[PDB]
């Protein structure tokens, strides 16, 4: 899904 | 139509040189990288997808977020919210219909709110001072497009597919001038569909050779030989479709034999 | 911020705020406000004060309004402007009597299309040249105003908006429903305007669509293939439409003289390919003997 939050850990 | 074509050229030339990003910016960046960067391109292409937005757009954004980058430091915990805002305002100055503010909102999983978003937004104009008509690969490619004989829909999708490309990694494309990149892809599109090279007509109007667009061309080659095993493969995906003659599905040539 | 502005009057409205006249009590210039109302809870800053603010600091002409200023507070946007007299509208109307001596409408004529020509050159088209965007001040200089409809284009151009340009002044590839205008679109509305400024009335006062495409139909005569390659096949045109003549141009602007007349029906050309620049247009005939006089009031 595109709706993501971003996760950059 | 061509009476304006060559001064046009000649201003987005000039432009720009006056709205490129700073090639180094990432290293004085403390807490994102380039990695993070190509995490943030690669969504907001899928973005643009699902809003069936232009890719000019999408070209545009990106030149804001590297702008914007380039002098504000950011928390990675925040780089999405500068994607969002820089991507809105890209809808705003290029798209007939822009998706509302809560769309925007809505694709990130409501991580941030519409108000940081619009003050988001503000920051971003504030840093960038209004300056938004920006000059993109995209706007190039279109016009090298028109030296073309005859026109072919494959070179050009896959043009447009490989400059999209070139998006996705700060290191080495930020090097890189939006009209160069689009030399690069250009011919290196033209020549893995037809044979045929960046021809003389470009060399009169750019002034750019195969040797003067060599070292873009070389890194641009390496980019799409490794396209199916970088980490992010949503340009790929996307220019699987129709609309784009499947060009994402085409063999890059082994050598440019350059 | 605000703060050196002294507000002297409001001259007029807009969209999306107001405009006054102003004053800089430190620097003594009387300028424009154009104020921009924001708050939150909206969609933020206005597509419209976008493309104006971003396409009027890459414009800086003697033709084109200057922006002198972008005041942004976390309330209020302000744009400041050069402060002009008047506009072309509000003049016409003052000499609805006299009439506009020649000079002065080939000297603004010759300006606008500069206006243009620059506009052009730096990939911006207007969309909405019309006499009430068109600011005169008193030393006989006039330019281009209102860049809220404008748009940065690209070569070649896509589609962009359909819903555009004020209907008199709106060019028959737009009416018609082109996927696909250009520059052209801006000739054709100054085209209009030179029409204007000359018998002082509109040239084709349209109050809708099918009644604007008829006006300037039987005015420049039915577009066939002939004229207008592609026409035929365009998605608002039908072949029902009446086949009227073309008319005279000698009737269509009796006052004018032959270079006018020439140049006129070059910005009323049907084809938009066939219609003039803005840049060819400033070596026309027309123009050799035009100087910049100051508007006679």
């Amino acid at each position: 899904s595109r709706h993501k939050k971003l996760m950059f850990k | 139509v061509p009476d304006y074509h060559e001064d046009i050229h000649t201003y987005l030339r000039e432009m720009e040189v006056k709205c490129k990003p700073k090639v180094g910016y990432m290293k004085k960046q403390p807490d994102i990288t380039n990695s993070m960067r190509a995490i943030l391109v690669d969504w907001l292409v899928e973005v643009g997808e699902e809003y069936k937005l232009q890719n000019e757009t999408l070209h545009l954004a990106v030149n804001y977020i590297d702008r914007f980058l380039s002098s504000m430091s950011v928390l990675r915990g925040k780089l999405q919210l500068v994607g969002t805002a820089a991507m809105l305002l890209a809808s705003k100055f290029e798209e007939i219909y822009p998706p509302e503010v809560a769309e925007f909102v809505y694709i990130t999983d409501d991580t941030y709110t519409k108000k940081q978003v619009l003050r988001m937004e503000h920051l971003v104009l504030k840093v960038l001072t209004f300056d938004l008509a920006a000059p993109t690969v995209n706007q190039f490619l279109t016009q090298y497009f028109l030296h073309q004989q005859p026109a072919n829909c494959k070179v050009e999708s896959l043009a447009m597919f490989l400059g999209e490309l070139s998006l996705i990694d700060a290191d080495p494309y930020l090097k890189y001038l939006p009209s160069v990149i689009a030399g690069a892809a250009f011919h290196l599109a033209l020549y893995t569909v037809t044979g045929q090279s960046w021809p003389e007509s470009l060399i009169r109007k750019t002034g750019y050779t195969l040797e003067s667009l060599k070292p873009c061309l070389m890194d641009l080659h390496q980019t799409y030989l490794k396209a199916p095993q970088h980490a992010q493969q949503s340009i790929r995906e996307k220019y699987k479709n129709s609309k784009y003659h499947g060009v994402s599905l085409l063999n890059p040539p082994e050598t440019l034999n350059l | 911020s605000m703060e050196n502005f002294q507000k002297v009057e409001k001259i007029g409205e807009g969209t999306y705020g107001v405009v006054y006249k102003a004053r800089n009590k430190l620097t003594g210039e009387v300028v424009a406000l154009k104020k921009i109302r924001l708050d939150t809870e909206t969609e933020g800053v206005p597509s419209t004060a976008i493309r104006e603010i971003s396409l009027l600091k890459e414009l800086n002409h003697p033709n084109i309004v200057k922006l002198l200023d972008v005041i942004h507070t976390e309330n209020k946007l302000y744009l400041v402007f050069e402060f002009l007299h008047q506009d072309l509208k509000k003049f016409m109307d003052a000499s609805a009597l006299t009439g506009i001596p020649l000079p002065l409408i080939k000297s603004y004529l010759f300006q606008l299309l500069q206006g243009l020509a620059f506009c052009h050159s730096h990939r911006v088209l207007h969309r909405d040249l019309k006499p009430q965007n068109l600011l005169i001040n008193t030393e006989g200089a006039i330019k281009l105003a209102d860049f809220g409809l404008a748009r940065a284009f690209g070569v070649p151009v896509r589609t962009y908006t359909h819903e555009v340009v004020t209907l008199w002044y709106r060019a028959p590839e737009i009416l018609l429903g082109c996927k696909y205008y250009s520059t052209a679109v801006d000739i054709w509305s100054l085209g209009c305007i030179f029409a204007e400024m000359v018998t002082r009335r509109a040239l084709f006062p349209g109050d809708s669509e099918i009644d604007q495409l008829f006006r300037i139909f039987r005015t420049l005569g039915t577009p066939d293939e002939v004229v207008w390659p592609g026409v035929t096949s365009m998605p608002d045109y039908k072949p029902s439409f009446p086949k009227w003549a073309r008319q005279d141009f000698s009737k269509v602007v009796p006052p004018l003289d032959e270079d006018g007349r020439s140049l006129l029906s070059q910005m009323l050309h049907y084809d938009p390919n066939k219609r003039i620049s803005a840049k060819a247009a400033l070596a026309h005939p027309f123009f050799q003997d035009v100087t910049k006089p100051v508007p006679h009031l």
